[PDB]
Parts: C-alpha cells; structure tokens; sequence
C-alpha cells in the first residue's frame, strides 16, 4: 500500500501544474563519461508517474539507440519498484518510450521526401500536393504529438540534431547534468514549462 | 530611416572585440528579434513605436556585426503565424516594411559602396503585391554584391521552407531531372531559401523565451543556441558579445559533433551505395568482388551519375528562381 | 658424414658479405639441388658418388647461409616422381638418407650447441618404415630448437602438399571444427607442411633448368626465382652470393607487389563479408545501415566467430600432427 | 593470296620445331608504363599462327583483366590483317585466349577447396576422396592443359601469382620487354622451349 501512496503523490504533482507536457524529450549532451542509465531510467519513470504520455530519449552519438535493452531493463526495473504481469509493463513502456538518435531527425525528413518523390514518379501524386501537413503525416512521427518540452542535460548549448521538424514550438529547458538527478530538480523543470506562455504568433 | 548605422566601436568594445577575435569567430549569426511589444508596454509607448525601435536596433546590430567581422546575418522579421495578429498590427508591420524597403532603394549606391547583399526569404506570395515588388527590387539590385549578406526572413516559417524544398525536388523527378533515390540531406540543403549561405554558427533569441518558433529548424540543428532575457529593442553590443562568448565556449565540442555527424552520414551513405551495387550484382549473376573491380566501377558510376543529375537539377532550379525574381 | 660444415668465410667472402648485408637480406632461401647425375657423368664417377657429393655441398651451403645470417633453408631432396627411377638409384638414395639421418642422431647435442631444428616435409608414408623412424627421431629430437631451421623436402611434391592441406580443412568441417566458408588463402597456408616457416625469399634451382618441378608452388608465388647453370655438386659461395644479389635487385618491386597483393586480398575479403552481412540483413527485413550500427556489429561477429573456429581447428590439427610424430 | 603465304610460313615455322607448346602463358611484369596492347596482341596472334592452341595473358595488377575488350579488339584487328565472318573469328579467340590475374591462382584453389569442403558437409564426399587428380579437376582449368611454356616479360624475377598449381613443370623463359617485341625474338623463345629436355623425375 506504500507504493499506492507514492503513485498518488506523483499523480497529484503532475495534476497540480498549470500544464503538463504530453510528450517530453530528454537530450543528453554530456560526452565525458558514458551516460548513467539508471539516472535516465529514473527521469523516464518520473515522467510516466506524473502523467506524461510519451518520452523520447536522445543522444547525438547514438549510445542509447545502441543500448536499447540496457535502458529498457533499467526502466522496467525502477518502474516495477515504484509500481510495486511483465508483458503488459513491457508493452506500456514500449508504447510510451522512444529511443532516438540523429537519423530520426534530418535523415527521416529525407526518407519522407524520397517516399513522396517516389509517388510523383508513379503519377500517384503531384509536387503541389505536398503542403506542410502532408509532410508532417509522412514523417516517422505519424500520429504522435510533437515534443512540447525538452530537458537538455549537459554543457552543450545545442539540440545536436533532435527532431528538427518537431521542435518548432518545443520549450527547451537546460539542466547541467543528468548524473544523480533529483526529483526536485526534475519537477522544477516541469514548473518552468508550466509557467511558460505560448502565444503561437499572436 | 536607413538599414545600417554608421558608427565605430568605443574603446572597451574595441578592446574586447580584439580579445575574442583571437579565438574562433562566428561566420554567420541568426537573430530572432523577439520582445518588441513587451518593450512597448514597458516604456508606455504604442506597439508600432516598439516595432519601429526594433528595426533601428537591427540596423545598429548589423553595424556591430560588421565591426566584429561577422559578415552574414539572418533575422526573423515576420512569421506566417504573425498574419494571425490584428489587422491594425499587421498593417502597421507591412507599412514599416514598405517604408524601409523604399528607403533602401533610395539609399542604393550606398549599398554598392559597402557591397551589402539583401536576401528576403519566405513564402513571399502571402505579402501584398506592392510590398513584393519593393522586396524584389531590393533583392534584384543587391544581387552580385559580396562584401556582406543580410537575410531577412519575412512571411517565413521553417516548416514551410522545408516543405517547399521537398516540393522543389519532387518537381525535379517530375521533370525528369532527378531520380527519387537522388534525394539526400545535402540536396535538401540546396533547395532551402537559405541555400546561398552556410548554416548559422549562432542562433540568438531575445526576450527570455526558450523556443524557436519555426525558425531555421533544419539550419540550426548544430548551431549554438543563445536565449537572452533582454527585450530586442534593448539589445546592446554586450548582449551580442555575451552570445559570441557562448559560441566560443561551445566551439570545440560543437565542431567535433558537427564533424562526427558529417563523417557518420557519409559513412552510412557509402554502406547504402555498396549495398545497392551488391543487390544489382547479386541479380545479373555477377561476382560481388574480384580482380576486375566490377563493384568499384559500378560504385563510381552510381555516384557520378547521381552527381550529374543533381548538378543538372540545381542549374534548372536556379534558372527557375531567377525567372520569378526577374518578373 | 655430418649435416653442417664448420668453416669461417675467407676475406673476400667476408668482405662481400658485409657489403650486401647493408641491404635487404633474405630470411629464408629454398634450394632445388639439381644436376647431381650430370655432374657424376662429367667427372666420370658413379651416380651414387654424384649424389654423395651433393649432400656434402648441402652441408657446405648451410654453413654459408649461417655465416650470411640466413637462418632458414628449405631443400628439395627427393620428389615423389623420383620414385620412378631405377631400384638401383632409389635404393642408393634411400641408403644415403638412412646414413645421414643416422649420423645426425649420433651427432646430436652438437645440434643443441647450435639450436638447429630439422624438419622433414613430404608424404613420408611412401618411404621405407625404417627410414621413417630415423626421420621421426631426428624431427622429434630437434623440436624446440630455434637458432636456425632446415626443412628437408623428402618424398615431397607441391601438389601433394596442397592436396593434403585441403584434406586437412575438409577434415575440419567433417569434425565440426570449421565451416566451408572459413576456408581461405591464409588458412591453407597454415595447413601446408611448411606452415611453421615464412614463404621463401629466394628460390634457387641449379643445372640450368628453368622449371620448378612441383616444388613450393604455393610458397614461391612471390619469391625471387634464380636459375643458375652450375651443377649442384659444384655450387660455390659465389653462386649463392649472385643469387642473393638478384634478390636485392628485385626486393623493392617484389615487396611492393607482395604488399599490393596482400592489401588487395584483404580489401576483397572485406567486400565479400560486407555483402554477406548485407544479404542476411536484406532477409530478416532489417536496415542495411543506421545509427544502431547493426551491420558493423554483424561484421565484427562474422569475423570474430570465423577466427574462433579457425583457432580451434588449428589447435586440433596441431594435436593430431604431434600425435603421429610421437608414435 | 599474299596472306595465304604468310599463313603457310607461320605454320611451317611451328611445325619445324622439335616441339611446340600446346598452352602458352604470357606474364607481363613491367610496371613502368601501361603495357602495349598491340605488342601483346601480336604475341597472341603469332601463337595462333604457329599452332599454339591456348594463350593465357597475365599481369599481377589485373590491368589486362580490367581491359579485356581493348585487348581482344587489338587481337581481332591484327588476326584479321594476318588472316585477310567476325563472329567465328571472335569465338575462336575466346576459345583460345584467356586473360588472367592473381585471383585465377591461389584464390581459385581456395574456391575449389570451399566447393569440396561443402560436399563433405553434405555427406556427399569424404576428405580422403580428394587426391591430386580430383583437386585438379575441381580447378577452373577444367579440361584445358596446363601451360608448358611461359614467356616472362620485364625485369622481375618472379611469377607473381601465375597459376601456382598449373606451373609445376612449365618452362619459364624470360625476355627483357614486351615493348616492340620482334617475331624473331618470339620465335627464339620457342626454339629455347623446343630444345629443353623434360625428364619428369626419371
Ligand atoms: C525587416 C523590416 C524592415 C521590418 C521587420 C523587423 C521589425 C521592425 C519587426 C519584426 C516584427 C516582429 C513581430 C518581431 C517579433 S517581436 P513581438 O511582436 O512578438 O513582441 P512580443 O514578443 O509579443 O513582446
Ligand atoms: C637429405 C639427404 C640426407 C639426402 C638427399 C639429398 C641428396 C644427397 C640428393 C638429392 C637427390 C636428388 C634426385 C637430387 C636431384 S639431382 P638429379 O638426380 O636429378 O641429377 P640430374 O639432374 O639428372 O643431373
Ligand atoms: C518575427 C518573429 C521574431 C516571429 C517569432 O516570434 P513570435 O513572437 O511570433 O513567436 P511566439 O512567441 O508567438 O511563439
Ligand atoms: C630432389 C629434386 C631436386 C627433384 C627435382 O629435380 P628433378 O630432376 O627430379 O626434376 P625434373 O628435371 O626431372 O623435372
Ligand atoms: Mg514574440
Ligand atoms: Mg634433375
């Protein structure tokens, strides 16, 4: 029953903010040492606990994409400990967590341009039929919402090829390190996103 | 009333400029000139007065950049989303733009004496027909100047730019100038509005917002991101200086990351091409390697034929782009 | 009566030796000791006398090689084809071999004091059982010596050696120690009789014949070929010196060709492996490249697993080869 | 009718030698300049004119294997001029002329070892069934006779990976250059091979 109280506390934390991200991005720029998978997994489990639907884990060297099983194992381990039937837990993390690397950005826009130009060559589409929305539908994002918040960890003041197309309105909050990250630190970034004002050009 | 202020740097500005110029300096800086209306409210002036001072600061910041030897600047001047503002504000912005571009043609020749090239990027067909003609004049006049470069993003968004670039390549395959497989990251670069400039070294946004608002999303994937609280009409030389300092502290890791990315993309492109050559060679029933160096020849031909169609596509795309500018 | 003559070089021999030793020197020289019977006829002696002097010259030439710092020598002593000669001559050769190998075991310890390793390569099961036991003793005794190396090719042909090497690898796949795809040029090297020595730098044949008579065909593909008219019992230090001089004049182009060959073979092997990885990845429906570096991992695994089966095969092949030598 | 006299003279030259090669190898070691294709073609046409059945053209850099059409074109050009219906002439040169490079040597023995080891793995052959003759049949030489004479052109005293398995009894005659080679020079090498004594180990 102790874990039920924590589940309530985390959900009450997310519900208390003026707004919560539907899709959170985690950009790790630290290249001194290999990233701390248990620290990353904790950020991901907190996102799920406070009510964030989707989490994208990103590093520009592709370390997370080449260590996908290690990361999920660490996420599943900490998610079980917080949430006190492994297949459903595994399926839930696979539906919520996406591990990204640079190829998911510009190289995927190029893949979509190829798919559309292939339709033109088959007389199935016209170049004028590619507006902003049709291209958005062609991307590997499909129906998933664009990230509304990115937590950038590390000393690099850059996005380093993170979903270029999808971060047109993403709020970019920067923290100095993901190593030994505290929940208070993570929630303070959520408070910052909650306090931001989005005017959409008006 | 003009588009660039004529003023030298003071002692401390000069001194600090000489210091940082001993290290890596940005070749290209992009600005999101944000915060004009909040500045107008803070100073108890009308919003047109805030926007008008905003343009004055643009002319001032370009002189700082020229004095710093930063010879290419890109600015977000009007978003497609800004069309959703009230007619009173949009007309006010269109009128300010009509006035500065008109003074620009009157201040021509002074654009020769400094070799300033003016490029205006965006979906310009959304602007009033008269403002389009003023823009086209300024662009046509300052073509072939090469001492410095100002790119004004007017009626622009990045997604609209990326979408148009893809439409251009699709036009290529429709015309027979391109195969769909020729489409690449490098080719999309050359179909952007910004295709005649390198990617920005620094992206500066003022007013404390930590978003990009659909500005140079493709181009700034590896740019140094500087979000400064100051409102744009209050930008100082020292805000600009602080931003360059940020870039210099980021330069070594940013350049390594830029290069590791480029090296990895070329490596993966080579793997894909070798695999294409191997698939064709698995068909036809030929050997995958041997002293005849058959796969080495097919690799060179696959690449050379690609570069030939691409170069032909780009020459046609540039002829079409000069035609619309001529009319 | 012994297998190596004890004599220092004269002044002119010493002087010229010092001169050529300033340039590239051969590490391994192979001899085709041809012309014994013609020499016997020219000197009006019996053919056994020609062959007996032929062995004396072998002992003399090994001392020249040791004095020149050439510490590995391979000699053609008896071809499988030589079994087709008359019983009188073959018995004469077998008896001479029995006598020298028997004196070799009597002159042991003197083989320790100089660390001379004796290897006898060929299809030795064709020799008389007694001569096999004398050979096996000499080989077993001089194992673990490493100051110099003499390889005696007795009852040997190159085609029989290459065929046996292929049989060895076929034994590997039969036992489960090898996949047929692991078979390679480098692996066949290690299954030859000569697998414990590098390929000869020089191949010398005497008597004026310009053929190889089934001797070290695989091993001398890039050796310097020296055909000298002198009959083998008349070989002098200066014939040997002339042959080394030939090798030094050939060395730069021979070494470049040796290396270009090796580099090209490794390049083609990499192309074949990448194509294998690509075929498997085309099946299964996976990407041919990407940030996950899947093909890079499968390439490393394909290679590492190959080297692991090969190393296991070679350890078993060496255990089987020591077993027959022990019995 | 003039070409008929030359045809007779060349055939009478080959018939006058104590013996003639059935299969001639041409090994070009000169690497200073690219080889002279017209010189090589002339050697090949002389071989056919005097009665040599098969000719193998070899260089260790693979230049001839990568310029196969240039070489054949030059051979067909000079063969027509000497022999005064192109398809039959083309087929005849393809049946008599083989362009080789290093892969035809050791790499082909390795290919045959793989083919045999694949049969062992299928229980279709035993390792003990591979004697010297079965391996000879497995090679890419098939039924063609081994070279009995090799003309080695150039300053390199090596065979440089030319049919290692097939040159066990090949006579190796060396000439200084293939450039501007004269028929007299070519025929003097044939006289040398004619004068050689082959004892086959007896
Ligand atoms: C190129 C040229 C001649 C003129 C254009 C450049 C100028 C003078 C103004 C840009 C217009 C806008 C909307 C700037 C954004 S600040 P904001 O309006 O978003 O103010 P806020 O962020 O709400 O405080
Ligand atoms: C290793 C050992 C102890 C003895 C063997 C070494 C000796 C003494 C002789 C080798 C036997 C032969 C046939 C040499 C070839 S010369 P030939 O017979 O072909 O004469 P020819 O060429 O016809 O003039
Ligand atoms: C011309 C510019 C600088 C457009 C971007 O600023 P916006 O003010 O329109 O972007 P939002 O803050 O509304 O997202
Ligand atoms: C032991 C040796 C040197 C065998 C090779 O010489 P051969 O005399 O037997 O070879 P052929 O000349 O008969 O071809
Ligand atoms: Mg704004
Ligand atoms: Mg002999």
């Amino acid at each position: 029953l102790a874990a039920a109280h924590h589940r309530m506390r985390w959900r009450a934390d997310g519900r208390s903010l003026e707004k919560l991200p539907v899709h959170m991005g985690l950009v790790i720029t630290e290249v001194e040492q290999e990233p701390s998978f248990s620290d990353i997994a904790s950020l991901v489990v907190w996102c799920m606990a406070v009510g964030i639907s989707y989490i994208s884990v990103y590093d520009h060297q592709g370390i997370f994409k080449r260590n996908n099983s290690r990361l999920m194992d660490e996420i599943l381990k900490q998610q079980q400990e917080l949430l006190g039937d492994k297949d459903d837990q595994v399926l839930n993390c696979h539906l919520a967590v996406k591990v990204l690397s640079p190829e998911d950005g510009k190289a995927d826009i190029v893949r979509a341009a190829q798919d559309f130009c292939q339709l033109v060559a088959q007389k199935q589409k016209r170049p004028t039929d590619l507006d902003v929305d049709t291209l958005a539908s062609l991307l590997s994002s499909n129906g998933c919402p664009d990230p509304d918040l990115v937590l950038k960890f590390g000393p690099v003041d850059a996005t380093l090829g993170f979903l270029p197309w999808h971060i047109r309105l993403t709020e970019i909050v920067s923290l100095p390190s993901h190593l030994n990250i505290s929940y208070e630190d993570f929630f303070s970034a959520l408070r910052q996103y909650a306090a931001c004002e989005q005017r959409l050009g008006k | 009333m003009s588009w660039i202020k004529e003023g030298e740097l003071s002692l401390w500005e000069r001194f600090c400029a000489n210091i940082i110029k001993a290290g890596p300096m940005p070749k290209h800086i992009a600005f999101i000139m944000d915060g004009n209306r909040r500045y107008a409210k803070k100073c108890q002036v009308e919003r047109q007065e805030g926007h008008s001072q905003g343009f004055n600061k643009l002319a001032e910041t370009l002189r700082w950049c020229l004095n710093l030897g930063i010879l290419e600047v890109t600015v977000y001047a009007f978003s497609i989303e800004n069309f959703k503002r009230s007619k009173s504000e949009v007309d006010g912005l269109m009128d300010l733009a009509r006035q500065k571009f008109s003074r620009l043609m009157e201040e021509k020749e002074k654009l020769q004496k400094h070799g300033v090239c003016i490029r205006v990027l965006g979906d310009l067909h959304l602007l009033p027909l008269d403002l389009q003609e003023l823009i086209a004049q300024a662009v046509q006049a300052t073509k072939n100047y090469n001492k410095c470069f100002l790119n004004v993003c007017f009626a622009y968004t990045s997604r609209h730019e990326i979408s148009n670039a893809v439409r251009e390549m699709a036009w290529g395959v429709e015309q027979g100038l391109l195969d769909p497989s020729d489409i690449s990251e490098s080719l999309l670069d050359k179909c952007l509005y910004t295709n005649r400039s390198p990617h920005p070294d620094i992206l500066i946004r003022t007013s404390g917002e930590v978003r990009l608002s659909d500005f140079l999303l493709w181009q700034t994937s590896h740019s140094c991101l500087v979000f400064q609280p100051v409102l744009w009409p209050e930008y100082t030389f020292w805000n600009l200086f602080e931003a360059i300092l940020q870039f210099q502290m980021n330069h070594s890791v940013l350049q390594k990351a830029r290069d590791m990315y480029a090296e990895e993309r070329k490596r993966q492109q080579l793997e894909r091409d070798q695999a294409t050559v191997t698939e064709q060679l698995l068909r036809e029933g030929l050997q995958a390697s041997g002293d005849a160096q058959l796969r080495r020849t097919r690799l060179h031909k696959l690449s050379a034929r690609r570069e030939e169609r691409v170069q032909g596509f780009l020459q046609a795309l540039e002829l079409k782009r000069a035609d619309w500018l001529a009319r």
